[PDB]
DNA sequence: CGGGGGACAGCGCGTACGTGCGTTTAAGCGGTGCTAGAGCTGTCTACGACCAATTGAGCGGCCTCGGCACCGGGATTCTC
DNA sequence: GAGAATCCCGGTGCCGAGGCCGCTCAATTGGTCGTAGACAGCTCTAGCACCGCTTAAACGCACGTACGCGCTGTCCCCCGC
């Protein structure tokens, strides 16, 4: 769903943060998209959820900032 | 040429796609900037831990199975 | 006969009777554990494979893929809230 | 290399004989089975050390099991391993 | 439906005075007409018209308001407004029909259409209008068209020939079936030994030097085979795609006759052409010839290995260089009863290449196998490639110009050694060192060849580096002249260059400039450009179009734009540029063939002139060990000689 | 064969 | 049990979000080409494990003293 | 403004904390033996960078409406005694 090309660039740069220099595999970025997609998609669930308690069609960041709170804070 | 791509590339069109697969209606304007954030956050806790399983193989490379084991700790906790 | 025939089970024994040595778990370990653990083993896996053979059968397909595993693993709340934590890849939602 | 697909091929055809298997759905069995075979084996292992003991038995494990599983899956599979064991040893 | 006007003539102003030379989405381009804003009304796409009201502003504002425009600029303009117009009348002017039918109108009665296609233009453009003006437009394009109807060169009409296959022996002859020229005895003997290599049954190579008529001996061969061996089943011409013109010109000028399509476009395009193209009745296929680009293989791949083929050729052969490449899978997915590898240098690199290829032709008949492979000097392995040269000789045909015509004149070839700048030095330091602020600084170590080789072209292709640059010079920054001088200072091959460049703009010379990377022949045309130079660019990017004419003018001998800046992996390729006499390159690749291949694009039959080639060498930096290894890739080739 | 002890819920997946 | 406040529902208004359309842009795929480090193998030396003896500290029990908590009274502070 | 609740001050009890002493076990010291780890070298492959080409996706703008927000009024419940 998400764009491998773009995402490993990020990865890449966070990685060249801590490290500075680095290699791949391409299976480490598979994986990394597919952790980050399973887990953006339960949060996205999950504020879902927050929206329709607030009787909003809309989400909206404030059911964001609560619905990481309280799973995962 | 001067954009990044570290925040552009996760883009508002892939974000309505989570979305939606996320089963949501509609999305506030305002959203796609926590989301990065987000994960950025998240993606910054995994990979840091990565990084120290190479430092301890002393390798330059990381594998699948260093971002295996930082991915299974990290995640059940989460 | 093998100490699976033994058993009648369709797992290495021996590999984790080594297993539960090579892994420190403890010094000693006892000769129905291995063969306990491998039939628990079997039991387990067979569930969820039965499960994921109608999820490929269902979908009209021979081959059992992510999907259908995914598929099945989210069907039964008990192995879903055992696996609550586990993560399909390219098993999709 | 040290790796079960020989075993899930057994079961497969034992189970489900008209259902192939892709590459990566074996691996996820595989990566399955790793997960809980360390998962019980952890277990058993501190519950042992908590009983102070240096050797782990069949009912370490079938406590251990007890412990983990869900309610039907752990007696279902306990009977299991009971018949098993019960097989071998008569054996 | 709006389709996007041709032209126009006479912000609200704009809006209600004016005149546009419109299109519509189901009209051919003929059906243009000069319509106004309320004649149309709303109409769907009407965004199109509002597109071209703003460029038409903006036209207005860059040719009448702007005070700065230079004279040159509006003449640039001009130049576009013009080409691309006779383009739009090109597009005016059919190519093809397609097929004819008879349909009813609403008024009850019947009309003939043509289904045309158009020139410098394809099958998603092109539609069933009536014959009526095509028979007085291009009654030459009715002709042909009866004739592509009709030429009987199809699958159904050839057997499966592999069981049997008669003699064949060298000829003297001019091939009668050729209109586009005169072969010499050096092309005919080509045609002569590919048509005694196909009676020995065979699956052959080309490798007479680059630009050595190849082309048109191909198509001289395609022809003879179809004539004298009744190969009327389909072949396929694989091509790189700048060239597929040219091999479509080839056609059109050296047997017009011919039934023979290009393959190309949008899945619409493609498809359109393979039912209305490809397919009678739907199969049996119209054409005997079809062109594709080797990715238009890939594209259909199954669809085309259905056909089944009696020849494949290939231009530029090494492009299938290895068993494992998607092409060269799926052109032994592909059955046929002959294969021709052209390329005026048989291998770029190594012998495991010539092994894959000698395989695709004949595959395993050749026992050539690491087991005895290339030492730089082993007895055993020089004993077994003179026993493969041997070998393999009834099966290759190569020559120089130095064989075929004494008359084409020689190149003149040297090395440029030139010393690094300050900001060179710099910058190669802060490779040789490492210093993750000086990458902060204006960013990564992961390929330090690349990083200290693409700087040693040029320190810009760091994009802070021109701030910093230009801002140490202080005034840099301030006028073109002082961009101009800081830019081209801060290399000594550019420095160098420049002198060149202007003595050549004294002499009158035409000159091609070649480099492996894109952002270098970007620096290189703002630099031109700032310069006042008059000049195309060509590489990967440009599409077909707009690259063909770019060529086309560059050859045309009026042309003004006195140098071509071309990729090597685009334009060092398949092309000929004859107005050019003079041939720079700012970095060779590791493979020599490339760089005789660029040289080729200068060195041709249609080279008038002794042709003179320069080489900018960095003075102690690698590419030095660049040319070493490839020089001994050139070793592998004058031992297989 | 290998027969399932337990007894779940049916369901359709296709 | 009584009183007050919050919750809920309905209505109006404006803005934001969604959809369509066109054009631009970068991803996706294939190929080019090379080098680095990955992994494996072999060898040698250091380090820990094991055993035995000796010594000192820690643990357990007891005693004494001080700190903390609770209770009562008065003054301060908040709330209606 | 007045009353109720909260805080501060002082005394006494009660126990726990802290210290001391003696004994036993663990820790330390020394020596022996072997194997695991470290070091070095070689070969293989996968990872990195860039170009070529197609096409789809993304972006930007305009148009429309629907949803969200705020306001108002009524009613019930929960809080406080
Ligand atoms: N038989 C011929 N007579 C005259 N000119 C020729 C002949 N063959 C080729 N040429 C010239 O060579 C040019 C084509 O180069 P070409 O040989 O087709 O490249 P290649 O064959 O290397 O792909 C044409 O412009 C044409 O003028
Ligand atoms: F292919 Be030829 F050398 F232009
Ligand atoms: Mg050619």
């Amino acid at each position: 769903l998400i764009r491998k090309l773009p995402f490993q660039r990020l990865v890449r740069e966070i990685a060249q943060d801590f490290k500075t220099d680095l290699r791949f595999q391409s299976s480490a970025v598979m994986a990394l998209q597919e952790a980050s997609e399973a887990y953006l998609v339960a949060l996205f669930e999950d504020t879902n959820l927050c929206a329709i308690h607030a009787k909003r069609v809309t989400i909206m960041p404030k059911d964001i900032q609560l619905a990481r709170r309280i799973r995962g804070e | 040429k001067v954009l990044r791509d570290n925040i552009q590339g996760i883009t508002k069109p892939a974000i309505r796609r989570l979305a939606r697969r996320g089963g949501v209606k509609r999305i506030s304007g305002l959203i796609y900037e926590e989301t990065r954030g987000v994960l950025k956050v998240f993606l910054e806790n995994v990979i840091r831990d990565a990084v120290t399983y190479t430092e301890h193989a002393k390798r330059k490379t990381v594998t699948a199975m260093d971002v295996v084991y930082a991915l299974k700790r990290q995640g059940r906790t989460l | 006969k093998t100490r699976s025939s033994r058993a009648g089970l369709q797992f290495p024994v021996g590999r984790v009777h080594r297993l539960l040595r090579k892994g420190n778990y403890a010094e000693r370990v006892g000769a129905g554990a291995p063969v306990y653990l491998a039939a628990v083993l079997e039991y387990l896996t067979a569930e969820i494979l039965e499960l994921a053979g109608n999820a490929a059968r269902d979908n009209k397909k021979t081959r059992i893929i992510p999907r259908h595993l995914q598929l099945a693993v989210r069907n039964d709340e008990e192995l879903n809230k055992l696996l609550g934590r586990v993560t399909i890849a390219q098993g999709g939602v | 290399k040290e790796s079960y697909a020989i075993y899930v091929y057994k079961v497969l055809k034992q189970v489900h004989p008209d259902t192939g298997i892709s590459s990566k759905a074996m691996s996820i069995m595989n990566s399955f089975v790793n997960d809980v075979f360390e998962r019980i084996a952890g277990e058993a292992s501190r519950l042992a050390h908590y009983n102070k003991r240096s050797t782990i038995t069949s009912r370490e494990i079938q406590t251990a099991v007890r412990l983990l599983l869900p309610g039907e899956l752990a007696k279902h599979a306990v009977s299991e391993g009971t018949k098993a064991v019960t097989k071998y040893t008569s054996a | 439906g709006i389709d996007i006007v041709i032209n126009h003539r006479l912000l609200n102003n704009c809006k209600e005075n004016y005149e546009f030379l419109i299109k519509w989405t189901d009209e051919s381009h003929l059906h243009n007409t000069w319509e106004t804003y309320e004649s149309i009304g709303q109409v769907r796409g009407l965004k199109r018209l509002d597109n071209y009201c703003k460029q038409f502003i903006i036209e207005d504002q860059q040719v009448r308001l702007d005070p700065y425009v230079t004279a040159e600029d509006i003449e640039i303009m001009d130049m576009e407004r013009e080409r691309r117009l006779d383009e739009f009348e090109e597009f005016h002017v059919p190519e093809r029909i397609i097929d004819s039918q008879r349909a009813s109108l609403e008024d009850g009665t019947s009309q003939l259409q043509y289904l045309v296609k158009w020139r410098r233009l394809n099958y998603d453009e092109a539609t069933w209008e009536n014959a009526t003006d095509i028979v007085k437009l291009a009654p030459e394009q009715v002709k042909h068209f009866q004739n592509r109807e009709n030429s009987k060169i199809l699958p159904q009409y050839s057997s499966n020939y592999t069981s049997q296959r008669p003699r064949f022996e060298k000829l003297s002859v001019q091939p009668p079936f050729i209109k586009g020229g005169e072969l010499r005895d050096f092309q005919l003997t080509g045609i002569n030994w590919m048509a005694f290599l196909w009676s020995k049954g065979d699956n052959g190579i080309l490798a007479d030097e680059m630009g050595l008529g190849k082309t048109v001996q191909t198509v001289a061969f395609i022809s003879w085979l179809i004539f004298a061996r009744r190969q009327n089943g389909p072949h396929i011409i694989v091509v790189p795609l700048s060239t597929m013109p040219a091999w479509l010109d080839t056609f059109e000028k050296w047997a017009p006759d011919l039934n023979c399509i290009c393959y190309m476009g949008n899945q619409k395009s493609r498809d359109t052409i393979r039912e209305y193209e490809f397919y009678t009745n739907p199969k049996t296929m119209k054409f005997n010839v079809l062109l594709t680009t080797y990715e238009y293989i890939l594209k259909d791949r199954a669809e085309l290995g259905s056909i089944k083929w009696q020849f494949m050729a290939v231009d530029e052969a090494h492009r299938l260089k290895n068993a494992e490449s998607s092409l060269y899978e799926s052109l032994n997915s592909f059955k046929v009863a002959n294969r021709m590898l052209i390329t005026g240098t048989p291998l770029q690199n190594n012998i495991k290449e010539l092994a894959a290829l000698v395989n695709f032709l004949m595959p395993g008949r050749f026992t050539i196998d690491q087991e005895i492979d290339f030492e730089n000097q082993d007895e055993e392995q020089e004993e077994y490639i003179h026993d493969l040269h041997r070998r393999i000789q009834p099966f290759i045909l190569r020559r120089l110009k130095k064989d075929v015509e004494k008359s084409l004149p020689s190149k003149t070839e040297r090395i440029l050694r030139v010393e690094l700048s300050d900001v060179q030095t710099e910058y190669y330091k802060n490779i040789l060192t490492k210093n993750y602020s000086a990458l902060t600084a204006g960013f990564s170590l992961l390929n330090i060849m690349n990083e200290l080789k693409k700087a040693s072209n040029h320190p810009y292709l760091f994009d802070n580096a021109e701030e910093r640059v230009l801002q140490k010079f202080g005034d840099g920054k301030m006028t073109r002249e002082n961009v101009l001088r800081g830019l081209i200072m801060s290399s000594g091959k550019m420095v160098l260059l420049d002198q060149l460049l202007t003595r050549l703009k004294k002499d009158g010379h035409r000159v091609l400039i070649f480099s492996q990377m894109v952002r270098m022949l970007d620096i290189l045309g703002d630099y031109l450009s700032i310069k006042g130079i008059n000049f195309q660019r060509l590489d990967g990017t440009v599409p077909s179009a707009q690259r063909r004419i770019s060529i086309d003018h560059f050859n045309s001998p009026d042309s003004n734009d006195f140098v071509f800046l071309l990729s090597t992996r685009a334009g060092g390729l398949g092309i000929n540029l004859m107005t050019a006499d003079t041939v720079v390159i700012f970095d060779s690749d590791w493979n020599p063939q490339a760089d005789l291949q660029a040289m080729a694009r200068a060195h041709r039959i249609g080279q008038k002139n002794h042709v003179m080639v320069y080489r900018l060498v960095s003075k102690d930096t690698v590419e030095e060990e660049v040319l070493e290894r490839a020089r001994k890739k050139m070793i592998l080739e004058y031992a297989i000689i | 064969t290998r027969f399932s002890n337990r007894q779940n819920k049916t369901v359709n997946y296709n």
